[PDB]
Order: structure tokens, then C-alpha cells, then sequence
């Protein structure tokens, strides 16, 4: 258990969570770069009615 | 020419149509408060063109302000007194002394290389670290990122291998004429630690007299760091391949180049998101690692040796990942002698030397160099093997067989690993090296048979 | 044609304005100078153009010209030593006249006019012809290149211009339906070439790796990736399916690759002798590779350039390997196109109109019969690359999103360099229940059993490795062991081959079945020999295991030194020793 | 006519001077290739309309661009034979002959069922798998989903299933040949190789008579994909319901599905609201799902059994979610039996048949396995689990009453699930597996009834 | 309306062993048993079926998939009545609405169906309401953003969250009314 | 602007046995003390500018604690230097912010006590600067940059996060100014 | 924010001693989010508010003593979380201007310890 402990045990399941964190995180990257394109739709489509 | 602005802003910025600026220009823009900038026009539109701002927002005004085109693209000179001397920063290097006088004002973006136009190496490098140009092979046909990490200093194993490179006429592959003592050194970003280290260094290597090495300084602009790469190598490229002669570009920390790069991607909204560090990195790495090949039809080449750390002694973030990817097996150092008290420690356990019997051969280098290159690797491998399954069953697990490849681990580790920053000849290294394969019992070897045994003892 | 001006330069990208009669996918010069593109978007007036080339040094303000004729490249002879790339220009041209450095923009004929070759007519005056049918052969080395009229056309022959070389631009034959037939000839990228029948996959492909193939198959039209996290073995295993091949003609797409990733690559196929010649390799390969610096739509283009020419061939009655390197270069593309061209995104920043090209590319994979009377098979085995390191990707996992066959190559194994790196833990085939006929009727009928019963060895070697992890090898039995040391020897010595030794690069059946049948006999004398309670220490120690142990180091004319020889040796001086 | 253009590029379209449109119109469009390319206006907008074009555009020039309305209503003709026949999405055999002959034109969407018209399935038949008919036991108008990962065939396996099909009749007291047994195919994305395979397995049984096949491949549009299901599925209502057959519908391959869906997702106005697809996700799986159940006053059947392909072993992605939810049988292939050669690898650990005393286990079905599956549930549990549970404690901490437990696991797998031609009836099941069953003692026979017990002693 | 929030301290029943023992259930309670991406929790509507206490039984789902109530839906009139003898459909009500009804009709569904709990509750009745799933109410809520363009709230999250959820919740469940009768609402929330 | 860069050589004490002599960094040296502060870290802080060699000493927060941020306050002119033999407020510069200071405060923080340490620096005095809470600096700077177009985009912060984190370290060592006198301007590092 | 205000004027200026109990943080923080997401500020790590930490500070830093004033408002906040797990920003947030953390046991509560 030592052994097994100090090797692939403690680091691996420490590791584990940060590439689950980074790549859920990740994805929300993609929610604010959309966010913010669908904004501009309804700020746009408002200039259309005061500079268009 | 262009007056009058319409958004204030620190990375990129609106100017009005375009009629006669090119992709990548060089503009001089009077910010009216007495300061003056440069930049790049990176992408161009007769809506709203947005040019490169290289300094922060702050200390501009619309009270003054013109653009103004002063080149097609980006270039700068190479001068043919470049090699034996540092030229610290870029555009006006201060390296502290006066410039070198621009003699052949060339483009400074890059000059691509044909793929048709590159033959199979034949140089090795002999360098005073012997074992990784030992196993690995340091030769100029591969590339590989030597991975620091986290803990483990990227400065002293760069500034060691610094003057520790050197030079022979036939046990470095080609001539001495063919490679010179000069060499570049290309910064993808300094830090306070990279630079305050450095400073020493130039001193005692003889960045006088036989290096060269360009440098952000640590505390010019971000995008500073996305100028010094390809404008460190494109110079080097010409006195390489045009006027003959090897040199090696020994990079730093890529963290820095992500760092910088990355305030592009949200302010141009482009992909700054891999797993946390950009998406749309390779793309302008493609430059970078291009050259980094061998020519054919002329002699003399440029060899990017990567020399990057990593956030985290773990690779889940993109830092060594997208490199690995990229580029070709990887190099490392790791930790696991570091503790210790071993320096150099090099642990080459996950490691991957792509060539290693190419660039050498039986009498470029050495006649048992092509034989004790996989041989050293799976000994020294399967001495550490045995410390993994011996405490799995109690405290024990060990044979007969297994007491001479554990020893052979003690006889790898502070005998050839560890020593201090001695130069080591090719010769003095595989000599040696073969009183350290007397302790299995030679001649039906992993991977040498009776053919350099009775030769080697 | 027509004739707009620039709007906006975006990136690689290129818009332009004043572009009437505009057509999605045609030659798009943008600038006075060109630089080809490709229209994808078209927005009014203003067809978004997404160039090949650099837009490096570009001012706006220089007038557009678009054929407006579809996307079409020039198929027919100089296939053989050409390089036709993805931007469109031969590099072969370029290397020697404007130096080792490329200058970036401006375009020249993707297949050079500059090549004469023979012309031996096979048809004659007042016949009629259909599409898909040969007119004439052209004897270019030790292949023999057809000429293949155009599929879906018909027209009389007006003439046929006799014997003998000319330049490749003379009509060679006219049709009396007024075509003007020269040597080569245009098609389109997006009008692919039909097929007459459909037909399933069954003449193997030996690409000169053993377990590789015997434990998991590959037929002529199969398909298998080639994972390599972390930039590992990867890079030149597909060298070695490329030194030699079963597959008469060769296929390397490179698009995208550096310096190192393709230096040894190509520069040792001069020195590889030809099977149908004996000189430079390249009597049988095409060179579609394309270079990293050059723009992220180069490197898209460059797979469809492929497949077309890869069908070509397949109507010539020629089979082809084709081998893209590395899904990171694919992804790249597709995954900065989106942000350029505003197009939405999907998952991990990849278009979800990325499989486009891509599913359809797979389609064409398959043994098949053509309408051009000939049949081969369009084999085509892509290199992914994980992005993560988990399948769970979009550019990964289309390779098992639909099903074949796929090869599971790991990091750890590439370290010893072990090659290739094949595993058998998430690696399956379905060529196993359609090369079973072909075997047992040139191959033998002892071998669909023979195959399997290697299988089993690794399947019982696996529930163990488990516990030799959980326990040592001394809380093991002989038994236990058994299937273990077996295990070695079919990795040891069987799981690597050596790449400085080029006839374990390339292997035979006859160097199959040898191999597969000596251990046999081992195992089945073994559950005996150490059913007598000799241990598994002392078979260690013995020669019979060291003379087996010579296959990675021997040749194909050093075969029938150890068939007929060790194989009595084997059954004989084990079970009274 | 209708020229202005306003996007171009693939199956989806704008085009502007229209408003006042019908949901659903079959247009023309006039190419410049000379192919005449169909186009359902899904969706109409404010000065301009959204066309969703069946065939992918490659050459359209903008200078002449033709629209003509064909109908207001996109629709579908119907048949009563067509049997025996093959076809592709766009309803055109393989054969090369001519398409159904409309009776009436119904809207491919279709029309939903009732709730209160659905009564409880109790119809069983035999799938020729024993496995099914017991822990699932798989009746008409039921769904069973096969839950199978990446890197696991399921279009091969199911094949299997698809030839060994056929009605029980003297078991539930009454004919169910006598209504004709008809079945449905339907790929929505397949290759060159699982194409002829299919006809293939099909061919061995000549089972291939009596079938519609919608079938799609990858190189045959990107945008039906999801269009042919949903028209197929309105020309299984009419032979099914109004005709009063047994119609076995079998769709496979559910990610091509989901390729297809994706491209609309997020390209448009729709957004991603869960992994690149859509939002609308919810209404894309319901129309298709909830095509199945039997009629109170029909006498015919739709049983509809999905088959997937799902992403590895992953159940928060969106194809393993919503299935759950959906059906109350299901049952899971997976890849540990798999690499062993046993065909189907049943792997029922998170595996759930809700439906097995109440619904399934009564009435035409026999109730001699009601109680029978349920023991077998836990009992095959306390095997293949435990196997782990004593390599975690220590490595030996059974008895020799659990050795029991253990002892049966192998067993049972290999012999019971593993079944290639071969096919038992029901009673031919429950036989030999209750003689397998005295490999346990009591307390692992609890749940049989005195009855069961004895009659198969 | 009602006249106060009162605090229940009288269960109620499902005729089980722990789900009313090692944890009990209020009359005028709230509950919720989560069993994830389906797990058996439509099982326990097969145990609020014809063995609660339920005077008054008001059944409905947001937009349940029908065939998880092809088996439910029509059990129930087969069944007995604990609190009569014929059908079960007496005491129910079965204001179900299913996927086979509007893709709108979903989003309505919970508020809307909560006035039909209310009026026999109000009576002098001890209702048992139960919204199946209420991950099918969620499905059709974050719905809205994709049709209006819209996104709804980062992450895979509903834009609206306590707003629409809460309030429905806690309107009813152990209240004294304005008439000085006792209104009082059993949930077990049937969620994943 | 500066001479030339130079190098620490200036030894390094700061009262604490192993925390000096076992590791020096030296004056122009940049360390941190990780963890969150509080719970027995106060040690190494409050002791330091009593003992080390430094002339000035420079305190500043961006987001502290609350008691915690005022016992230290109130401590400071009770903590006494040697050289001074008294008051340690004497040679001490406050500019310190915590969150009950505005919005942009803690945005503002750095580049203010940055620059006024290099005036000292000219003058030949070292200045022991504490920058105390980087961690929570940012909290700021990503409030601000949400209602823009910096939006965050790293791993949850901004990317121009990335930039004055790091060039706060490039301003900050020893070297030697125009005037030719040298300071030093010593950084510890509490991130949280 | 009402009772703050009142609650200034209890304790520092009538020499009262006020003790301020909040309960059930999760709420506040799900609420303010909707508001902020109009305003066009864009939410947080694990979508919960990144523009929280302004605003929570402004309820908690009415705590601490006052020179002369004797009487000060002490602050107990209490909030949820699924395990007493730091994988959210509700506890990060918090945990940086208050002092201390008090966290429960499983095995207590079970008990009937409290």
C-alpha cells in the first residue's frame, strides 16, 4: 500500500481533478466569446432603429 | 496617411478606411504626448483597419494624433560582425554599447524552407554533459524540448551547456570551419529569475567573443515577445546557410510567449482557449520549427532546441502538451535525482530520442557510439524496474538476475550521471562507459553482440 | 470573368467586394497578382475568399478575378514525381530557381508543362467512346500510365494522333463531338468519379509489419488510426508503412509538417530500390505534401487534392495506400477558420461543419469496381492525434464514430522503441470476417485458427499482468508464469523490429506462418514439460529459448535457416532436457 | 425568382424577398452546375427566409439564382407494398426502379399518439438471445436501447438479432404470423464495407424479404441524416397502424444522427445548449423515441429498437441521458466480455428493466420467469462483483459459501450468453438455467416461487 | 391565498419501510428523491398508487416521455381504490401532460398546475401532488433562450432558477387557509 | 531608467534563523509566502521590517482581512526599530486597502506604492515592501473587465492578469539609478 | 440592505450590542446573478457571480469595533455547501475577508451531538 500510495495512488487522483476542472472551465470559454456575439445581435438589431 | 483615431486601447486599434496599407506594415503613430510607437497592421479593412499597439493605453490623446506608413513589412539588418557579439533588446539593441551597422537590410518575418530542399544530418554536436548526447545523440536532425518543470531552475542546465559545446575536426561528424564557436540564443520571453541570472553569464561564457543572444530585456512590452523569435532567427538563417556555418538556437521559456500572445486572442476574439493557453498557437509556430531542419545544396544549419519549463509538475495544462504534439518525443530532467543532491540530474525515463544512430555513425563519432546508444537506456531502466516490485511483496522480490541490473543503476547514477560542470569528450564518455557494461556479463548484450566487446573493456 | 477590387483582409483570409457571378468553389486570385483561393461564404456581393497562400504585404485596392468555374485540378501524367500540393505550386520548380527559401505568394502551374512523355494509342478514328475508358497508355518508368476519358461524356473520335512523345499539352486526341482531349485533363474536386458496383474489402494489405497485421487486421480499403500522444512514435511509423507496401501505388500527404517531421522521410526514398523499376522509389510515389508556414486552408485543401487523385488511380485498375500525418494538423485548419470567417462555434472551438469533407473522405475507402473497367482499392488510413489524450474529441473520434478497424498506439511502448506500437487493449478489427475466405484460399487454411491461438496468449497474459501488479512473481505459480514468459517473447521479439534492419520493415507471409507456428508447439509441449515440475527458473536458462529469439535480426534469405531447422529442435530437445 | 443572396454555403440557405411562406414548401433552385437541387423552407423571416436545401450546393452563382415553389406543404406519398424493396432517403430504390406511388400525402413530421390510446405491451417474441427474453423480456411496442460504446460494434452484433426474430404464437394463445411480421432498417450514416455486410446478413436468412430499408451513407447528404428518420417512421404508421401489421423498426447508427443535428445547432440562430447541439435537442429525440407502443384499438404495432453508438462509457453526454429517462427496459453490450470473443457481451450492471412483474411477466407473457429474472438479477451480482470486492480487502477473504457466489459467475456467462445460430425457446432457457442454479444453496433461491422450483428440478 | 405558513407535524404515508421510516415524509411536506439520468424513481408512483393516504391524488408530469407513462398512465383506473373500491380515478384527478401534448404545454405546466392542487385542497382535503421529474420542467425553461436568442444562465444551468421553481413549491404545503381550513400539500419531488 | 542592472549582494537578514541562513535571496531578490495569511503566518511579516536591513519600509494590502487588518495597524507604531529606537511607523510608508475601501481601490494598489519605492531607491535607501494579497488583487480587476471587452479568458481571470503580474516583478530589485545611488526593493509575496 | 443601514444606528451610535445572523447563502448569490446578467457583467467560476465579492464585502464589513463607539454589530454568517467542499467560488469568496471556518461532522449529527 506504500509503495502503491507514493506511486500511482495519491498524485493520480490529485491530477485527475485538475484536468477535469481545466476542460469543463474550458468549454466556457466558448459561452462568453457566443454571450458576447449574442449581445451584439440585440444591441445591432436596436441600431437598426436608431442608425439604420 | 491617416489623422484622427476613434477607440483609445491597449492591445489593438481603430483607424479609419485603407487604401495603401499591406498586411504586417510598419506605422510611426505621435500619440501627442510627446511619445511616439511603432506596430504592425495586422489585418487591413476600408471600415476599420486595427494596427498593433506596442506600449500600454494610458499617454494617449485625440487632442494630436497621425498614422503614418514607414515600411511595406517589418526588416532589419544583419550585419556579418553580428556573431561574437550580444545584441541585447530589439529594433535599437542596447546591449549597452553602440549598434552594428544595418549591412544588408533583409525582410526579418522569415523566409520559408522547401521540403525538397533538406537532406539527412551528418553533424553531431559534442557537448561537455555526456549523457544525454550519449544516449539521446544530440545531433542537429532532431529537435526535442528538454522539460525543466516545475522546481527544477531552467537557467543553470541552458547557461551550462553555453560554453560547454565545442568543436573538432571528425568526432563532432563535420569540420571545424563548418561550426564555428559562435551560437544564438533566442528568448520567447525572459523573466526577473531568467534575466538576473544571465547577467553573470555573458562575462564568463564570452557573449564577446562567440555568442550571441537576443533578449526582451524582461521589461519591454508584451508584444515585444511575439517580435524577438523569428527576428533572432531570420539572421542567423542567412549567416548559416549563405555564408556556411552551424549554430544552434538554444530558446527559453514559452510560458511567456502564451503569456503575451494569449491578449491577442481576446481582444481580436479569435480561439485563446485550448485547455487554458491558445488554441491558435501551433499556427504561428509553424515558422518557428520549420527552420529547424537540415539544408541540402548548401551547408550549415539552424536547429531550434527547445528549452521550455511546465506550470505543474503534472501535464494536464496545454504548456508541454501542444510542444510535445508539435515537435517530435521530448527530453527531461525531472526531480527524481534533484533531492539528492545529482546535478545535472537527467532522467531520460519517459524519454523518446527520435534519431540517434543518423548524424552519427562508426567513425563520425565513435564505432561503438551506434551500439552503446540503446544499450546504456534499458540497463540503467531495468535497474529502477526492481525498486518498483520489491516492496509490492513484502520488502524483497530480487534474483540473481536482478542483483547485477540493480548495480547497475548505482554504477550509472553518481559515476556517469553526476559531474559537476566538467567538460566530457566523446571519447572520455563511451571509453568509460564500457568498465560500467563489465558489471553484467558481457559479450550476449541487449543490444550489442560480440563485435565491440573484445575491443571495448 | 470578373472583376471586383479587395473589402477587408481578415488573417489568411481575404474578402472582396463588386464580385458578380460569383460561384461557391472556383480559382479565386485575390489581388492583381493572385494568390488562389476558395469561395465559401458568399454574402451578397462580397464572396469571403479564404487564401491558400499569404496575405503577408497585401494592400487593399487591387482588382479580384474569379473563373467562376468549379474548383478543378489537372489530373492525368506527371502524377509520378509531381507535386501538385494544396496552394497549387510544384515546390520541385520552385527549389532550385528562387533558392532554399520560398517566396511566399504568387502562383505557378500546379503540374508543370514543362514534362514530354510517350504515347502508345489504344482506339482509332470514327469509333464511339463513353466515359471512363482508356484511349492510350504512356509508359513513364516501370508503370504504365493510362489516359481515362472523362466519366459521364460521350462523343465520336475525330482523329488520334499517332505514336510518340510529345508535350503534354498537344491534343492527342480529338473527339468528333469537339472536345480537344489533351494528355491532361481538368475535374473537379467536388464532382467525384463514380463507381459501377460497390463491392466488399478481401485481398489483404501486407504493409510489412508483422504482429501488427496478425493480430489485428487491415484489408485494401481498410481503414485504422495511428494515436501518438505527445508527439511520440507516431511521426515514423508511417514511414515504415510507406518504405514498402503491398499497395502499388504510394500516397504521402505530409500536409502541414516541419523540418525534422519529414527530412529522413522523403530524402530516403531515392536510396530505396523500386519494385517495378529498382532505381528511386518515386517510380511509384506521389508527392501531395505540403509545408507548415503555408496557411491553415493549405493544409485542408492538400486531403482533398488526395482522394481525387487516389480514384484516378483506382479506375487505372491501381491500388492506393494513402496516409495522411497527424488529425492536429486537420484540426488546425477547420479550428482558426471558424473564428476568421465569423462562423459559430460547436465543441472545443471545431466547427460542427467539420466533418463536411471528412465523412465523405471515408466513404471512398473500399475495394470496388469502377465504371473504367478496372477495379483496385482506395485504402486510406489517417493519423489522429487526440487534442486531450481521451478519443472523446471530435477530431479524434471519427475514426470509431463509424466503425472498421483501428489500432491503439501508446506512448510507454514507444519508449524501449518498440515499433510498431500496437496494443490489444483498445484495438479491434473487422477485417476478420472478410479476409477469413482469401486466406484459406492463397494464404492457408491453417492460419484463421493459427492467428487466434496468438491472440489468447496476450488475452490471459493481460488478467495477470493485473496481479503481478497486486502481488509479486513469487506469490505465482509455474502456471501462472507460463502464459507470462510466453507473453515476452511475443514482445520482446515480436512487438519490435528493428528500423536499421530493412527486412523486418517489410515482411512476407511466408515470414508469418514460420514465426506463429514455433511457439505453438512450445506452449503444447510446455503444459507437459513443466507438468513434470521442472521450474520455470531453470527453462530460463536453457538455449532453446535464445535461437527462437533471433526474428528481429535476421532476413527474408535467412528464412529457411530457422523454419525447418529450429522447429525439430523445438518439440525434440526440450521434453528430455 | 428570388436573387439578392445573403448566405450560400452547404445545405443551409438564405434568400431574401420572401415573407410569406409556408412552414414546410418544397422550392426549386436553378445551379449552375445544371443540377436541380430541392430545398424545404423550414423556418420564414422578416425579408428573408431560411431554405434548408436537401442536396449540399457546389457551384450556385448569385447572378442568376431561380426559385420556384412546387408546394406549400413538404410531404411524402404512401403505399401499401414496397415490400421487398429497397430504397435511400430521398425515397429512390437501389434497385434503380421506381419510387412508391402516393395513395394520400402525409406530412413527414407526423402525428404523435395519445397517451390514454397506449395499453400495456405483454406481447413477447423471440430475439433468439435467452439473455433478452428473461431479464428484459423484450415485447411489441417496447424499446430496448443497446447501450454500446466507442471502439464497440453494435451495427454487426445486431444483425444477430435481426435474423433470429420471430413472433411467439403458441405461447401467447393465439397466431401472430397470421398479421404479416414485417421489419424496417434504417442507417443514418454507414461506409462501403457495413453496407453489403448488411444486405449480406440478411441474404444468409432471407430475411431481406418483407423489408424496408432508409438507408443513408456518408457520402449521401449531411442534412438527411436527421430529415429520413422522420419521414420513414410516417410511412410505418400507415402499414403498421392502418394496416394492422407487426412492424419491427430498428434505427441504428445515432451519432451520424447527431452530426447532422449539430451542423444546425449552433452555425444558425439556434445555440448549443448542450455539447454543440441544439437546444431544441429535447424535441429532435422525442418525435423520433416516442414512434413505438401498442394500440388500444389497433391490433398493430410499431416496436421500434434504437441502437446505438454512444461516446465510450460516458453518461452525462447527451445521447446516454435523455435513453435512461425514456425507456424502461434497456440492456448494455460492453467491451470487457467482448475482447473474450462471447457475442452479445452482455455487461448488466448499470443495465435497469423496470418493467418485469408488472407489464413484461404477466398476462401473454409466462410469469414461470417472473420471479426467476429477479433472481438472477442479484444472484448474477453477487458473482462478477465479488471477484473485485476480495483483490481490494486483501486477495483471499471468501469462505467457501461465497466461493459459491463466484463459482457461478463464470458459468453462467459463457454458456447462457453465448449463443451464435443457436436459438432455445423460452422453456429451453428456463430448463437449463435453473440447473446451473444448484451450483447455490438457499438464500440465492428465495425469490422462486415453490412452483418454478420444483417444475424444473 | 391562504392565511398563514403553519409547521407540519403529522406525516404521511406511502405504505413503506424507508421511506417513511429511517426517513419520514410530512403531510405538507416537500420531498425529493433523486435517482440519476433514470434509476427507479417512477417506481415509487407504483407505491403513491394505491397505497397512500392521499384523500384527493393529483398526479402530473411536466412533460414525462410516454412510454414511462404507457405502464403508469393506465395502471392506475385497472387499480383498486383504498378510498372507495372501483378505479382508482375517483380520488385521482391525472392532470399528466406528456411529450405526445405541446412542447410548450411543458413550460406552463407546474404553475398552471398548481391551481388544480389548490381548489379540492382548499375544500378541507389533504391533496397528494407530485410533479414527475422536475428535470423535464428544466428542459423546457432553458428552451426559451434558444428560441428568443437568448443564452440562458453559464454552465448547462436554467436562466430562471429559484424564480419559476421555489415559489411553486412553498405555495402550498401545510398552510391554514382563509376559510380556518387546513390546506395541506404532499410532495415527494420525483427529480433527477 | 537606470545605469546599469546589477546584482543583490547585500546580505540578507531578517531576524529569523533558517528563514535567512538557510535561504538568502538577498536585497532585489522576490519571494512569497504561500498559503492563506492568518493562522500562526503573521510571524514572519510583523517580525521582518522590525529586524531587516532596509532603510524604508512600505506596507500595502489589496483585499485583507478585517480585525486581523487593524491589529497590525494599531501593533505598528508599538513594534520598535533598533536604529530608530522607537516607532517603526517612523520609517514606514502605509498605503494598505481592504475591501472596505471602493471598487477600483485594489485595482489601483499596485503601480502606486511601485513607483513611490523607487523614489526612495534615488535617495541610497532600501525599502521593504510587502505585497500583501496578490491573489485577491485581481477580484478587481476581473469585476471591471466582466462589463467590458477584456472579458476573463484565462482560467477564470484575465489574460491581461498575465501582463502587470508579471512586469510588477521586472520594476523591482537592485540596481543603480540616474543619480547613481542604489536601494533595493525587496517583494514578499502573499498570494492567498 | 434595510436592516443594515438601521442596524449602523443600533450599535455604534446607542452603545447597543448587535449580533447579525444571516442563513442560507446559496440563495442571495442565485438571485444576484440574474440582475448582474443584464447589467452586462458576465458570471462567474461555476456560474456563480464574480461580481459577488463587492457586494457580499459591504454587508460583512460593518463588523469590526469603533474607536470610542463600544457597542459594534458582531457577524456570523452561515452558508451551504454540498460537503464542505472549496470547488466553488461560495466559500473562496467569503474565506478571504471573514476569519475562521466551522465546519460539520457526519458522524456527530448522527449521533445527536450538536
Amino acid at each position: 500500500r506504500v509503495n502503491a500510495l507514493e506511486q500511482v495512488v495519491i498524485p493520480g487522483i490529485r491530477a485527475q481533478i485538475r484536468f477535469i476542472q481545466q476542460v469543463l472551465e474550458q468549454r466556457e470559454r466558448e459561452d462568453t466569446f457566443r454571450l458576447k456575439r449574442i449581445k451584439g445581435k440585440i444591441e445591432a438589431r436596436e441600431a437598426e432603429e436608431e442608425g439604420g | 496617411e491617416y489623422t484622427g483615431i476613434t477607440y483609445i486601447s491597449g492591445p489593438l486599434l481603430f483607424v479609419e478606411n485603407a487604401k495603401d496599407l499591406a498586411y504586417g506594415a510598419i506605422v510611426d503613430i505621435k500619440d501627442g504626448t510627446g511619445r511616439v510607437r511603432g506596430g504592425q497592421v495586422i489585418e487591413v479593412s476600408e471600415e476599420y483597419a486595427v494596427i498593433q499597439v506596442f506600449e500600454e493605453t494610458t499617454g494617449l490623446d485625440l487632442a494630436t494624433t497621425s498614422v503614418s506608413l514607414v515600411e511595406d513589412v517589418a526588416r532589419l539588418g544583419v550585419s556579418k560582425e553580428m556573431l561574437g557579439r550580444r545584441f541585447n533588446g530589439i529594433g535599437k539593441p542596447i546591449d549597452g554599447l553602440p549598434p552594428i551597422t544595418p549591412e544588408k537590410r533583409l525582410p526579418i518575418t522569415g523566409l520559408p524552407l522547401n521540403p525538397v530542399a533538406r537532406r539527412k544530418p551528418e553533424q553531431f554536436i559534442q557537448t561537455g554533459i555526456s549523457t544525454i548526447d550519449v544516449m539521446n545523440t544530440l545531433v542537429r536532425g532532431q529537435k526535442l524540448p528538454i522539460f525543466s518543470g516545475s522546481g527544477l531552475p531552467a537557467n543553470e542546465i541552458a547557461a551550462q551547456i553555453a560554453r560547454q559545446a565545442t568543436v573538432r575536426p571528425d568526432l563532432s561528424g563535420e569540420g571545424e570551419k563548418e561550426e564555428p564557436f559562435a551560437v544564438v540564443f533566442a528568448a520567447m520571453g525572459i523573466t526577473q529569475r531568467e534575466l538576473s541570472y544571465f547577467i553573470q553569464e555573458f562575462e564568463r561564457t564570452g557573449a564577446l567573443s562567440r555568442s550571441v543572444l537576443f533578449l526582451n530585456k524582461a521589461d519591454d512590452p508584451t508584444i515585444e515577445r511575439i517580435l524577438t523569435p523569428r527576428m533572432a532567427l531570420t539572421v542567423a538563417e542567412y549567416l548559416a546557410f549563405e555564408h556556411d556555418y552551424h549554430v544552434l538556437v538554444i530558446l527559453t521559456d514559452m510560458t511567456n510567449y502564451c503569456e503575451a500572445l494569449r491578449e491577442i486572442g481576446a481582444a481580436r476574439e479569435e480561439i485563446p482557449g485550448r485547455r487554458g493557453y491558445p488554441g491558435y498557437m501551433y499556427t504561428d509556430l509553424a515558422t518557428i520549427y520549420e527552420r529547424a531542419g537540415v539544408v541540402e545544396g548548401k551547408k550549415g544549419s539552424v536547429t531550434q532546441i527547445p528549452i521550455l519549463s511546465m506550470p505543474d509538475d503534472d501535464r494536464t495544462h496545454p504548456i508541454p502538451d501542444l510542444t510535445g504534439y508539435i515537435t517530435e518525443g521530448q527530453i527531461q530532467l525531472s526531480r527524481e535525482l534533484h533531492r539528492k543532491g545529482i546535478y545535472p540530474p537527467i532522467d531520460p525515463l519517459p524519454s523518446l530520442s527520435r534519431l540517434m544512430n543518423n548524424g552519427v555513425g562508426k567513425g563520425k563519432t565513435r564505432e561503438d557510439h551506434k551500439q552503446v546508444s540503446d544499450q546504456l537506456y534499458s540497463a540503467y531502466a531495468n535497474g529502477v524496474d526492481i525498486r518498483k516490485l520489491v516492496a509490492i511483496i513484502g520488502e524483497d522480490a530480487l534474483t540473481e538476475n536482478d542483483r547485477r541490473y540493480l548495480q547497475f543503476a548505482d554504477a550509472f547514477e553518481r559515476f556517469f550521471i553526476n559531474q559537476g560542470q566538467q567538460n566530457r569528450s566523446i571519447e572520455e564518455s563511451l571509453q568509460i562507459a564500457w568498465a560500467l557494461l563489465s558489471m553484467l556479463p558481457q559479450g550476449e548484450l541487449k543490444r550489442i553482440s560480440k563485435d565491440h566487446i573484445g575491443k571495448y573493456y | 470573368m470578373i472583376q471586383g477590387v479587395i473589402q477587408k483582409i481578415a488573417g489568411p483570409a481575404v474578402i472582396a467586394k463588386g464580385m458578380l457571378g460569383a460561384r461557391m468553389y472556383d480559382i479565386c486570385k485575390v489581388g492583381e497578382e493572385g494568390l488562389v483561393g476558395e469561395i465559401i461564404r458568399l454574402d451578397g456581393d462580397t464572396a469571403f475568399v479564404q487564401v491558400y497562400e499569404d496575405t503577408s504585404g497585401l494592400k487593399v485596392g487591387e482588382p479580384v478575378v474569379s473563373t467562376g468555374l468549379p474548383l478543378a485540378v489537372e489530373l492525368g501524367p506527371g502524377m509520378l514525381n509531381g507535386i501538385y500540393d494544396g496552394i497549387q505550386r510544384p515546390l520541385e520548380r520552385i527549389r532550385e530557381k528562387t533558392g532554399i527559401y520560398i517566396t511566399r505568394g504568387v502562383v505557378v502551374h500546379a503540374l508543370d508543362r514543362e514534362k514530354k512523355w510517350a504515347w502508345t494509342p489504344m482506339v482509332k478514328p470514327g469509333d464511339e467512346v463513353r466515359g471512363g475508358m482508356v484511349l492510350g497508355t504512356v509508359p513513364e518508368f516501370g508503370f504504365t500510365h493510362k489516359i481515362l476519358v472523362p466519366p459521364d461524356v460521350r462523343g465520336r473520335v475525330k482523329e488520334v494522333k499517332p505514336a510518340g512523345e510529345y508535350t503534354v499539352e498537344e491534343p492527342v486526341v480529338v473527339l468528333e463531338d469537339g472536345t480537344e482531349l489533351k494528355m491532361y485533363h481538368t475535374w473537379p474536386v467536388r464532382r467525384a468519379r463514380p463507381v459501377q458496383r460497390k463491392l466488399d474489402p478481401n485481398t489483404p494489405f501486407l504493409t510489412g509489419m508483422r504482429i501488427l497485421d496478425v493480430l489485428f487486421p487491415v484489408a485494401m480499403g481498410g481503414t485504422a488510426a495511428i494515436p501518438g500522444p505527445f508527439g511520440s512514435g507516431k511521426t515514423v511509423t508511417q514511414q515504415s508503412l510507406a518504405k514498402w507496401s503491398n499497395a502499388d501505388v504510394v500516397v504521402y500527404v505530409g500536409c502541414g509538417e516541419r523540418g525534422n517531421e519529414m527530412t529522413d522521410v522523403l530524402v530516403e526514398f531515392p536510396e530505396l530500390t523500386d519494385p517495378k523499376t529498382g532505381g528511386p522509389l518515386m517510380h511509384r510515389t506521389v508527392l501531395i505534401a505540403n509545408t507548415s508556414n503555408m496557411p491553415v486552408a493549405a493544409r485542408e485543401a492538400s486531403i482533398y487534392v488526395g482522394v481525387t487523385i487516389a480514384e484516378y488511380f483506382r479506375d487505372q485498375g491501381f491500388s492506393v495506400a494513402l496516409m495522411a500525418d497527424s488529425t492536429s494538423r486537420w484540426a488546425e485548419a477547420l479550428r482558426e477558420i471558424s473564428s476568421r470567417l465569423e462562423e459559430m462555434p460547436a465543441e472545443e472551438g471545431y466547427p460542427p461543419y467539420l466533418a463536411a469533407r471528412l465523412a465523405a473522405f471515408y466513404e471512398r475507402a473500399g475495394k470496388v469496381i469502377t465504371l473504367g473497367g478496372e477495379e483496385g482499392a482506395v485504402t486510406i488510413v489517417g493519423a489522429v492525434s487526440p487534442p486531450g489524450g481521451d478519443m472523446s474529441e471530435p477530431v479524434t473520434q471519427s475514426t470509431l464514430r463509424i466503425v472498421g478497424a483501428f489500432w491503439r498506439l501508446d506512448a510507454s511502448l514507444a519508449f524501449r522503441r518498440h515499433f510498431p506500437a500496437i496494443n490489444w487493449n483498445g484495438s479491434y478489427s473487422l477485417f476478420t470476417s472478410a479476409l477469413d475466405p482469401w486466406y484459406r484460399e492463397n494464404v492457408a487454411e491453417d492460419y484463421p485458427e493459427l492467428r487466434d491461438a496468438i491472440s489468447e496468449l496476450l488475452q490471459r497474459e493481460a488478467g495477470l499482468q493485473e496481479i503481478v501488479q497486486l502481488v509479486g512473481p513469487d506469490a505465482l505459480q509455474d502456471a501462472e508464469r507460463l502464459v507470462i514468459e510466453v507473453g515476452r517473447i511475443i514482445r520482446e521479439d515480436f512487438l519490435q523490429q528493428n528500423a536499421y534492419h530493412e527486412v523486418d520493415a517489410y515482411c512476407s507471409m511466408k515470414k508469418a506462418y514460420g514465426i506463429m507456428k514455433m511457439i505453438l508447439a512450445f506452449y503444447k509441449e510446455a503444459e507437459a514439460a513443466i507438468k513434470r515440475g521442472v521450474s520455470i527458473d531453470e527453462i530460463l536458462q536453457l538455449p532453446v529459448l535464445e535461437r527462437i529469439g533471433r526474428a528481429r535480426y535476421v532476413s527474408e534469405e535467412e528464412f529457411p535457416a530457422y523454419f525447418e531447422e529450429a522447429m525439430k529442435e523445438i518439440q525434440g530437445a526440450f521434453k528430455a532436457l
